[PDB]
RNA sequence: GGACCUGGCGGUGCUUCAUAUCCCUCUAGAGGAGCCUGUUCUGUAAUCGAUAAACCCCGAUCAACCUCACCACCUCUUGCUCAGCCUAUAUACCGCCAUCUUCAGCAAACCCUGAUGAAGGCUACAAAGUAAGCGCAAGUACCCACGUAAAGACGUUAGGUCAAGGUGUAGCCCAUGAGGUGGCAAGAAAUGGGCUACAUUUUCUACCCCAGAAAACUACGAUAGCCCUUAUGAAACUUAAGGGUCGAAGGUGGAUUUAGC
């Protein structure tokens, strides 16, 4: 059977979100996507690299923010901008988040040589969508 | 820090392939026509197979960059199709959807 | 280049700015592995001669 | 390389095999389960193995009223807190491979005769504190199945009383 | 701004393709994916360089994510001097 | 326990009321409209505007609507303080499924003393939210036998207003042909314009009010541009059916298909541009004759896994 | 002790106020700053879709909140200072042929990235009827006779297309140099063309 | 568009657990952002091969790797002027032996470049991302040295060195080195004759009338070398007269009057060491009140550009001397002529900027209408500045003359998210104000809705070094508050934190709480308020004693109340 | 050992069914020939894995070198990597799947029955069941309401894969690692799937549907063999295309069997 991208069924106990309580035969129909780029557009070109940043910026916030993040980063391009969204838990201090945030965006920026900035949203607790 | 030596291994054979790419097209240019004569394009016909076996682009294999498999390969993005569906299925690849009609 | 990737992220977690969970995890693997013999041996000096 | 690195969940999710073809029929000795371990659990952000002090972050931002610099703590100083650390995890370890003496009962692997305490409260401001329960059997039921085949399950016989001449029993 | 627009809705194009289901074996079974491209386009007429420019500017800035733009520009020039009369 | 369900009393939703309103002053304010007259359907349309969602679900997508469309109907507190049912069929269980049927007994009782097109039965679905309570199949029908049983009956006035809550309507489409707009050309011939679809080919027919039976199919003679006799029996059949050959000029131009699909195509569209000049009667008989119905046979598509539409590789 | 959020700045926000001083430029959706009870989701059996605090789909969403249609018109009434005013005289299209018989296509693309190079832009193609040039029978029928499929008999339009320089405006200025050998040899008569 | 007053400014983060609350929280959260960005930049210095690579088109200079190490190891004229723009300072002088020891020819225009490094800096090292009092030009210092070896000096020799002295605070020695450069028949330049009037009167602490005919002979020198003053040079004039506050009035309005002849349009900070010279604390201040007058109206409806680092200063400056005068219409003045163009930038730094409009809005406040007062309050207030204490006090005191106590329950909320939740002097002054007077019970209701929420306040404190402290007035309003209200049956628990802590009851709040009893008709009750009172011997006990016994009483209670006394 | 419970099974019964399905019935096929291709045997110095249904043009949307893991010979040793391993174990696992599923179950938490045994739990003119949640369903996609996709729970077969990658355990560390040069991957035989054919409803040509020829030892029929040329490539009897030569079997396929409304 199936496996892909899906919370199997417990007891009850087992929290899920929106975006992990959905399988893969919804993307396009009741969820988004977390990353928006032109790469893949018909006739749109480095599809390919736009990818490489994704996968590697995912794991830089996982281990930059280690136990911060609440959901799935929403990666959004404009032009040469680059616009990482996140959703982040409260237990850290706001001291900390501000080091956070000018630390990532310019090593990022440095990296990928284009302007980066970052958009924490705080919520008390991860957002809980239902019960599987 | 490459997933393997096969990854490795063509990496290095890419990079003799870019530095001999220009002698390389400018021998068989020679090779390739029916005006020259032969005595000068048996001379490049030795000439341009004692450069090493790595600058041949015939040996470049286009794994992919994240398991080095070197089938099932997807060129636009560079990956399996084992790791183009796992960031698929969870929708990280802005526009790809599963596909019913 | 994965020597840049993989470079970067080794410094920035002796650093203390990255948290990589994976050599963590295998840093902890190869620790209890000492306390049970099974450590790697010195090179040349094997279990073979 | 750094793409082939997955997360803790995930890494410890395969080592425990908790959910596998041996776990389903009595098909795994229990003489040694794998245990998972919080790898995170002590460490700070910003303290790594070069020991550079980060204002803001790994130490206060602000020092006698000002701003601090980017310093970097000395190898005899720095000696001193990664073996201090270890302290930290050395103890987790053995403390957790203590034992809670439970109370024995008629037996030592015996169930019968241990106490499970007071029952639940009850929703309409319902408390049973005055009453004691005590387990007499636990046996373990097998059904054959039409799709699993030989499913186990748990029969539990209790009483429960307060010492003053209320008493009863369930399964 | 006062330009002169019109808008219509070229046929979208739909790219799909394949792929095996399974790690190993199990070539009956596969998946398939597709890319969705929607187009607008917009046809401006009797512009200037300066209009066209800021105009361009501004929406091209606000582009949002995810939303490509091909600009056709059609300038109005005149005969070269030499093209005028003939050389004899 | 983590999971409880999410209970909205009535403070809650009152709460609610006052940030859909205030919200709504505010979205009047972005788009520069007048708050007070300032509708459902704007909001609608502002929101998809300032939110835009390609979801395909239309309930994935961004909405701002009154809490009383949103939440569901929550069956309210069923006792007071002293904790009495105020109702005597509480215990019951479907005290206003039984509340009715003990209202639809008494009044077939009284009438033993003293003694439809358009409309259908109110579903099941629809029954419980009249009620709040929920119904089993079986219970409906024994809802449904007793209103039929006071139908059958001599009922009073009030009776009929009684039974009419529970008779929903239904909108049936007359199924008749939409007759085209005769013009008139330049010179004043009139005539009717029509389109047909075959499977992938596309027809346009102008039917003359008067002619020679002369077909022209982009620019040729239909008979050079069918040559097989099949394609020509097509082009007959609808003039053959109101026996009227030989009394119509037809222009037409078909594209795409092939030549069985490019027939077909023109065949619907003289049909349904030769119904404006006939009588309503001979359109009904061209309809119950499937000349002015669309074909909606197409192509299947062939799936991953098989070598055909349908057609299953060889099992070994 | 444990730090306590403060409450949203919504409430404090009026109903008749300044909407785009608060969303002046392009900005992900921030609930704390949108002012509606705007909410997201699939609903779950009896239950009612998420709300905009903590949700993800409201943040995938480009949002035009910044291009509200009073800010529209209040951006574009200052960047009228820019604009120049197309010359009247130039009514319809048929009046534009006989002043410049000349149109030159040039394309840009918008694509998102670091890098903004793209080589479809170094392609221009130009445009011209022969009956705005000054040639007679033996220039026009030779001119047809070397540029082969670019002239189309049905429109009377000579379309050159140069992609041959990395520039687009080497490629313009090769396109005008094309256009003036095809004119000044269409007009040469050499001794080889008596045995037509 | 225009600035969104309901936000923090645009530099946080629009989160309302990431926005600061406090000040100190509005700078503490800059300078950890800012030391994210010198933690990446020294990790993109040290480690560049990582960064190296540049995907960008177009490039991109200023997202990529800096160099400082040098790169020429030889030794020649080349490879010191390489070390000269890193500000290898160290390196330089060390390398500059080595060169003149081996006896190369070294350019006039490479050793007046080294000069200038070291005759800027004094010999010591640039501050570094990682590795005030007393004088800092030491006499053992390479800038005197390398000057005696050098064979000839022309004019920019000495120039550099004359700055540099002053800089490093050693003004006697330049002057000392000053009547060298004249021996040798050359001319100073203007910055070289700027520097020059600063070391002159801050060399001695003389009379002014000394130092004014000293200072007139450098400008009459600076005449017969043909030499043009500049801005600066006019500017450190004033800025030297500030010591001598009385005297230089008068002189330096001619310094001013000398400047637009010759045309040098004041700057900002011109105008700057004009008032605070002419500003002094004095009560009558008739001075200074004409002079701010003349200015405003010159530097009316102007836009400026910078010219001086002083400038910044001037709008400080203004608004304290117009706080001192207590004049409204000035003000608006000042903070009209911030608003033309873009002089918003010449506001200052944090520590400015919170003190122009900390002395605005409490003049604001005093002076005007309370309802434009609470304009300024909602736009200014967070988005320009959070406030300090004394302003939420100064806020209070305009209510309470306005007759305007319902806006009180509004004031301590925003405290609340301001970081003043916790002030003493700040709870003092709400409660008495609330309490002072009885008010309609809608209005007295809402009134003990912020006394139970600052109550909890000293109930959970953050320091808890010390034992939770009462004052005494806030228990006593706190209380009384409750009574009015209606919450009596909260009254009765608070009479045990009186003696608790030795707080003395007010006799109103006694008096009181006999209506109460009454109203309630419960003796015991009543006796509990004589029995504390009691314990505090007040004199109104035993007058109110007896009349408790008259009315409402019982009497077993009587005999009782008696003996306790 | 006696007597029960559940489940499975039955060459077990009744009744009602199967719509491309069990059988008959409709249509085109398979097995027959040649070729292509995979597998098994055999062979070779010379991989691995899948392998009743649910393997067998399967991993491979692909092997001249490379890919490559194999073999033979030579070489290196803190080694691209704060090493490395395509080393063993899929019967430690994650991950991704198959299958029954062309199903309709699944289940927490309660309640009751059976004397409080495993167990069990319906009757609508109603007799103890109520049920959130998962699934089906509904919604959605494609050309609608149809149909096709997709979806498809819990479980089953210790099903498949450590050789996608990662990983627990045990093992190698001057070698079970790394690199270079050359090289094999065949065919007595058997078998699966497929292509082309055995022709006249055909063959060739023109046309794209009103034609003229052909037509059994110079007919139909090879995509095979042999020879040449060309294309790609550093490298081709070798791969592919084309041309030339050649003109075989085969003449409709045993037992059985596949798909399709
Ligand atoms: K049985
Ligand atoms: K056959
Ligand atoms: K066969
Ligand atoms: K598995
Ligand atoms: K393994
Ligand atoms: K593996
Ligand atoms: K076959
Ligand atoms: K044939
Ligand atoms: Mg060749
Ligand atoms: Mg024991
Ligand atoms: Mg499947
Ligand atoms: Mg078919
Ligand atoms: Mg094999
Ligand atoms: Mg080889
Ligand atoms: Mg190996
Ligand atoms: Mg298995
Ligand atoms: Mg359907
Ligand atoms: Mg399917
Ligand atoms: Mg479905
Ligand atoms: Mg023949
Ligand atoms: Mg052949």
């Amino acid at each position: 059977k199936n496996r892909a991208a899906r919370v199997r069924v417990s007891k009850g106990d087992k929290p899920v979100t929106y975006e992990e309580a959905h399988a893969p035969h919804y993307i396009a129909h009741r969820k988004g996507w977390l990353s928006l780029h032109t790469g893949n557009l018909d006739g749109e070109d480095h599809a390919a690299e736009r990818t490489v940043e994704d996968v590697f910026l995912r794991k830089f916030m996982w281990g930059t923010f280690p136990g911060c993040l609440a959901d799935q980063l929403v990666l959004k391009r404009r032009g040469n901008q680059l616009e990482i969204c996140a959703v982040v838990l409260r237990q850290l201090s706001p001291h900390k988040y501000y080091f956070l945030v000018g630390y990532s965006e310019t090593l990022l920026s440095y990296f990928y040589k284009c302007p980066v900035r970052l958009h924490l949203q705080t919520v008390p607790s991860k957002v809980v969508y239902k019960y599987l | 820090h490459y997933v393997d030596w096969r990854m490795w291994r063509d990496v290095k054979r890419r990079k003799m392939a870019y530095e001999y790419a220009d002698e390389r097209l400018r021998i068989n240019s020679l090779r390739k026509n029916t005006i020259l004569p032969k005595i000068l394009q048996d001379v490049a016909d030795e000439e341009i197979a004692a450069l090493p076996r790595d600058s041949c682009p015939v040996r470049i294999r286009n794994r992919c960059v994240m398991t080095s498999r070197p089938r099932g390969v997807k060129r636009r993005w560079r990956l399996s199709r084992i790791v183009f569906r796992h960031l698929a299925d969870h929708g990280q690849l802005s526009g790809i959807q599963r596909a019913t009609w | 280049n994965h020597h840049t990737y993989a470079e970067l992220m080794q410094t920035l977690r002796f650093l203390g700015l990255y948290r990589d969970e994976h050599q963590d995890f295998m840093d902890e693997q190869k620790r209890l592995k000492k306390l049970r013999g099974k450590e790697k041996p010195k090179k040349g000096e094997g279990k073979r001669a | 390389s750094f793409f082939t690195k997955l997360t803790a969940d995930e890494l410890w999710k395969g080592a425990l095999a908790e959910t596998g073809a041996g776990a389903k029929k009595g098909r795994g000795k229990r003489t040694k389960k794998k245990k998972r371990k919080d790898l995170n659990r002590g460490q700070i952000i910003g303290e790594g193995r070069y020991g550079f002090l980060w204002p803001g972050l790994n130490v206060p931002l602000m020092k006698n009223g000002a701003v601090q610099t980017i310093a970097q703590r000395s190898k005899e100083e720095q000696e001193k807190v990664e073996a201090d650390m270890i302290q930290q995890r050395e103890e987790w370890d053995r403390k957790k491979k203590m034992k809670v003496k439970r109370e024995r009962g008629w037996s030592g692997n015996s169930w019968g005769g241990i106490s499970l305490g007071p029952p639940d409260p009850g929703p309409c401001g319902e408390t049973y504190e005055d009453f004691d329960t005590r387990i007499l059997e636990v046996r373990n039921v097998f059904t054959m199945t039409a799709k699993e085949g030989r499913k186990k399950s748990i029969r539990v016989l209790v009483a429960v009383g307060n010492g003053k001449g209320a008493a009863g029993f369930s399964i | 701004l006062g330009i002169s627009i019109k808008v219509h809705e070229p046929p979208r194009k739909i790219e799909r393709f394949t792929l095996l289901q399974s790690v190993h074996i199990y070539k009956k079974h596969r998946v398939q994916y597709e890319m969705r491209t929607l187009y607008r386009c917009l046809e401006l007429e009797h512009l200037t360089g300066s209009t066209a420019d800021v105009y361009l500017e501004y929406i091209q800035r606000n582009l949002p994510e995810g939303v490509a733009m091909e600009v056709t520009k059609t300038q109005l020039e005149q005969l070269p001097e030499h093209i005028k009369e003939p050389i004899w | 326990p983590t999971s409880k369900r999410e209970t909205y009393t009535e403070d809650f939703i009152k709460k609610q009321i006052e940030e859909f309103n205030i919200g709504k002053r505010h979205l009047a304010n972005m788009m520069g409209e007048d708050p007070e007259t300032f509708t459902q359907e704007d909001i609608d349309r502002a929101i998809a505007y300032l939110f835009p969602s390609g979801l395909f679900e239309k309930r994935a997508r961004p909405v701002m609507k009154h809490p009383e469309q949103i939440f569901p109907r929550q069956r309210a507190i069923q006792w007071g303080e002293d904790g009495r049912p105020f109702h005597y069929l509480f215990y019951t269980g479907k005290q206003s499924y039984y509340s009715l049927m003990h209202d639809v007994y008494g009044m077939l009782l009284n009438l033993e003393k003293h003694q439809v097109i358009g409309s259908r039965w109110l579903i099941k679905e629809e029954l419980e939210e009249m009620l709040v309570e929920k119904l089993s199949d079986l219970d409906y029908m024994q809802f449904i036998r007793l209103l039929e049983k006071l139908l059958t009956s001599q009922c009073g006035a009030a009776e009929e207003e009684f039974v009419q809550r529970f008779r929903r309507s239904v909108t049936l489409e007359s199924k008749k042909q939409l007759i085209e707009p005769v013009q008139y050309d330049e010179q004043g011939m009139a005539f009717s314009k029509s389109e047909g679809k075959r499977k992938t080919a596309k027809a346009e027919a102008i039917v003359y009010k008067h002619g020679s039976g002369r077909i022209k199919v982009n620019g040729i003679d239909y008979q050079l541009y069918f040559p097989i006799t099949q394609d020509r029996e097509q082009l007959m059949f609808p003039f053959h059916f109101v026996d009227r050959l030989g009394k119509h000029d037809v222009t037409c131009t078909v594209s795409g298909g092939g030549r069985s699909a490019q027939a077909g195509a023109i065949r619907l569209a003289m049909a349904k541009a030769l119904c404006s000049f006939v009588t309503e009667d001979e359109v009904e008989w061209m309809r119950q004759a499937g000349l002015l119905t669309t074909d909606p046979r197409v192509r299947e598509r062939k799936k991953p896994g098989q070598e055909g539409a349908r057609r299953k590789f060889t099992w070994k | 002790p444990r730090r306590k959020a403060l409450p949203p700045r919504t409430e404090k926000m009026a109903v008749d106020q300044d909407w785009p001083s608060v969303y002046p430029v392009a900005a992900p959706f921030k609930p704390s700053a949108v002012p509606l009870p705007v909410r997201m989701g699939y609903p779950v059996k009896k239950g009612v879709p998420m709300a905009k605090e903590g949700n993800l789909e409201l943040l995938k969403i480009p949002n035009f909140l910044h291009l509200t249609p009073v800010a529209i018109k209040k951006h574009c009434e200052a960047l009228k200072d820019f604009c120049t005013e197309w010359p009247a005289a130039l009514d319809s299209d048929e009046k534009c042929e006989k002043h410049f018989p000349i149109e030159i296509d040039s394309t840009d693309y918008v694509s998102s990235g670091p890098s903004v190079r793209n080589p479809r832009a170094r392609v221009v193609v130009l445009r011209v009827k022969l009956s705005s040039l000054n040639l007679d029978d033996h220039a026009k029928k030779k001119l047809i006779k070397l540029v082969g499929e670019r002239y189309c008999k049905t429109t009377d339009v000579l379309t050159i297309k140069t992609d041959r320089c990395p520039l687009r405006r080497q490629n313009y200025d090769y396109a005008v140099y094309l256009l003036t050998v095809l004119y000044h040899e269409s007009w040469n008569t050499e001794e080889w063309e008596k045995s037509k | 568009v225009n600035r969104d007053t309901t936000a923090v400014p645009y530099v946080f983060q629009d989160d309302p657990y990431l926005m600061p609350a406090s000040s100190l929280e509005s700078r503490s959260f800059l300078l950890a952002k800012k030391s994210g960005e010198n933690v990446a930049k020294f990790i993109i210095n040290s480690y560049p091969k990582y960064f190296q690579k540049d995907i960008a088109e177009p490039h991109i200079p200023c997202l990529m790797p800096e160099y400082f190490e040098p790169q020429i190891k030889d030794i020649s004229e080349a490879a010191l002027k390489e070390r000269i723009e890193l500000r290898k300072v160290k390196a330089s002088v060390d390398m500059f032996d080595q060169l003149l020891q081996a006896g190369t020819t070294v350019s006039l225009e490479t050793t007046n470049s080294l000069l200038d490094l070291l005759c800027y800096y004094g010999d010591q090292e640039p501050s570094t991302d990682y590795h005030q009092f007393g004088v800092t030009w030491r006499a053992k210092n390479n800038a005197e040295r390398i000057f005696s070896l050098m064979p000839e000096k022309n004019e920019h020799s000495y120039c550099t060195m004359i700055r540099g002295m002053v800089k490093h605070r050693a003004y006697e020695q330049a002057l000392n080195l000053y009547t060298e450069l004249l021996n040798n028949r050359l001319h100073a330049d203007v910055y070289t004759f700027n520097a020059l009037i600063e070391a002159t009167v801050c060399a001695i602490n003389e009379k002014f009338e000394e130092k004014w005919s000293k200072i007139l002979e450098l400008l009459r020198h600076m005449v017969a070398q043909k030499v043009k003053p500049n801005l600066q040079t006019f500017n450190t004039i004033l800025k030297c007269l500030r010591r001598f506050h009385v005297f230089a009035r008068s002189p330096a309005l001619q310094v001013l009057r000398e400047m637009k002849a010759i045309g040098i349009e004041p700057s900002l900070a011109t105008y700057h060491h004009i008032i605070r010279l002419f500003d002094q604390p004095g009560d009558p201040l008739k001075r200074s009140s004409f002079i701010i007058y003349d200015i405003m109206n010159e530097l009316m409806g102007k836009r400026f550009s910078p010219k001086d680092p002083d400038d910044d200063k001037f709008f400080q400056s203004a608004m304290s001397i117009c706080s001192s005068l207590r004049d409204l219409e000035l003000a608006y003045q000042v903070h009209g002529l911030l608003k033309t163009g873009d002089n918003w930038k010449f506001i200052g730094p944090d520590q400015h900027r919170n003190f122009y409009y900390s002395k605005f809005f409490d003049l604001i406040c005093l002076m005007e209408q309370i309802d434009v007062t609470l304009k300024w309050y909602e736009d200014l207030i967070p988005s320009a500045y959070f406030p300090h204490s004394q302003t939420m006090i100064h806020l209070l005191q305009a209510l309470d003359v306005a007759n305007r106590l319902e806006v009180i329950p509004k004031i301590w909320k925003d405290s609340k998210e301001y970081g003043h939740t916790f002030r003493s002097d700040l709870r003092e002054e709400i409660l008495m104000l609330m309490a002072r007077d009885k008010h309609p019970p809608e209005l007295q209701v809402a009134f003990a809705d912020c006394a139970a929420d600052i109550k909890s306040a000293y109930e959970s404190q953050p320091i808890r070094q010390t034992a939770q402290d009462w004052p005494a007035t806030s228990l006593n309003c706190i209380a009384i508050l409750f009574l009015r209200a209606g919450r009596t049956q909260e009254a009765w628990k608070m009479l045990g934190l009186f003696r608790k802590h030795n707080k003395i009851p007010r006799s109103e709040l006694l008096n009181e709480l006999m209506d109460s009893a009454k109203v309630s008709n419960s003796p015991s009750q009543a006796i509990e308020v004589v029995e504390l009172a009691s314990a505090f011997s007040l004199p109104i006990c035993e007058g109110l004693t007896q009349r408790v016994m008259s009315d409402f009483a019982i009497n077993q209670e009587q005999k009782e109340a008696l003996s306790n006394l």
